[PDB]
């Protein structure tokens, strides 16, 4: 499951669409947590297509959900997450995780 | 913890922080915006 | 059980020179009310917002 709390708020019209690429700057925490991810220590945003499955199922939908300018916490269970498999070093089995997300804008 | 306002949103320019303490309850309270935050400290200790 | 690194900001502390309480025959007025309006905030000057 896909769980989006709004930190900040965007323009509130302005949605993703398919084929459509999603620019946003990321920090991600697991459930406990502890970060191992964030776009912003590489100063360099992160980029993806809609419907690509290039991310996990729980960014493309949460993304789905958010506005141009929105910042939001994004709560994905393991199954929208790695999963039982997991990330070896990175991210254990089962693990819930937890996402800072601001979606800059769509290219 | 989270705390339920309206319009809830992280500290931002053009927000006023109003803030309320009561020492007899003892409890403290917020509004956001003139809004109220559906949220309270309490049971706290008076040691100073 | 490794010990773990990452960069933080610092962070500082401001209050005004009030001083409320209460105790047993106090002088003290008990409730208090005070606000803070904020003019300027960047959300991400560095990574850690």
């Amino acid at each position: 499951g896909v769980q989006v709390e709004t930190i900040s708020p965007g323009d509130g019209r302005t949605f993703p669409k398919r084929g459509q690429t999603c620019v946003v700057h990321y920090t991600g925490m697991l459930e406990d947590g502890k970060k191992f991810d964030s776009s912003r220590d590489r100063n360099k945003p992160f980029k993806f297509m809609l419907g690509k499955q290039e991310v996990i199922r729980g960014w493309e939908e949460g993304v789905a959900q958010m506005s141009v300018g929105q910042r939001a916490k994004l709560t994905i269970s393991p199954d929208y997450a790695y999963g039982a498999t997991g990330h070896p070093g990175i991210i254990p089995p089962h693990a819930t995780l937890v996402f800072d997300v601001e979606l800059l804008k769509l290219e | 913890r989270p705390v339920t306002s309206p319009g809830q949103h992280l500290l931002a320019p053009e927000d006023v922080v109003s803030c309320c303490l009561d020492l007899s309850v003892p409890s403290i309270s917020f509004r956001i915006n003139g809004c109220p935050v559906q949220g309270v400290f309490e049971a706290f200790n008076l040691d100073g | 059980l490794l010990l773990q690194t990452n960069l933080i900001n610092y962070v500082t502390s401001i209050r005004p020179n009030i001083f409320v309480g209460r105790a047993e025959g106090s002088t003290q007025y008990g409730k208090w009310y005070f606000e803070v309006m904020v003019d300027e905030v960047v959300p991400f000057l560095t990574a850690q917002a």
